[PDB]
């Protein structure tokens, strides 16, 4: 939603461009557009969402 | 200078104009045509019009 | 939240 998805490879975050923040990857700052498969080097990862554990209880 | 994929940047020029990067993602073969097409037009009009 | 919330 803002920023650059990153990796230290072991990881996945997103932050700013202007400084380094790491933030987990969420519902709240992503939003979806289509299908995976037009978008060119595009990778898998399990994005969260803050709802689902309260949903839970 | 930081080094970024040339596509992200795109990406981020789109944002600067309003127009959601997913629309440059989603069109990028189609722009990247364009783009050369439009270079290959001004060796054309230089070559033809001093 | 409308179609979520069967919990
Ligand atoms: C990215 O570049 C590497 C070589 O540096 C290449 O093997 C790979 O296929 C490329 N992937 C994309 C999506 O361009
Ligand atoms: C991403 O996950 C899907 C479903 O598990 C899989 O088909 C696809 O091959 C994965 N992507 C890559 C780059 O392998």
């Amino acid at each position: 939603r803002e920023g650059v998805f990153v990796s230290n490879g072991t990881h996945w975050f997103v932050t700013q461009r202007n400084f380094y923040e790491p933030q987990i990857i969420t519902t709240d700052n992503t939003f979806v557009s289509g299908n995976c498969d037009v978008v060119i080097g595009i990778v898998n990862n399990t994005v969260y969402d803050p709802l689902q554990p309260e949903l839970d209880s | 200078a930081l080094q970024i994929p040339f596509a992200m940047q795109m990406a981020y020029r789109f944002n600067g104009i309003g127009v959601t990067q997913n629309v440059l993602y989603e069109n990028q073969k189609l722009i990247a045509n364009q783009f050369n097409s439009a270079i290959g037009k001004i060796q054309d009009s230089l070559s033809s019009t001093a």
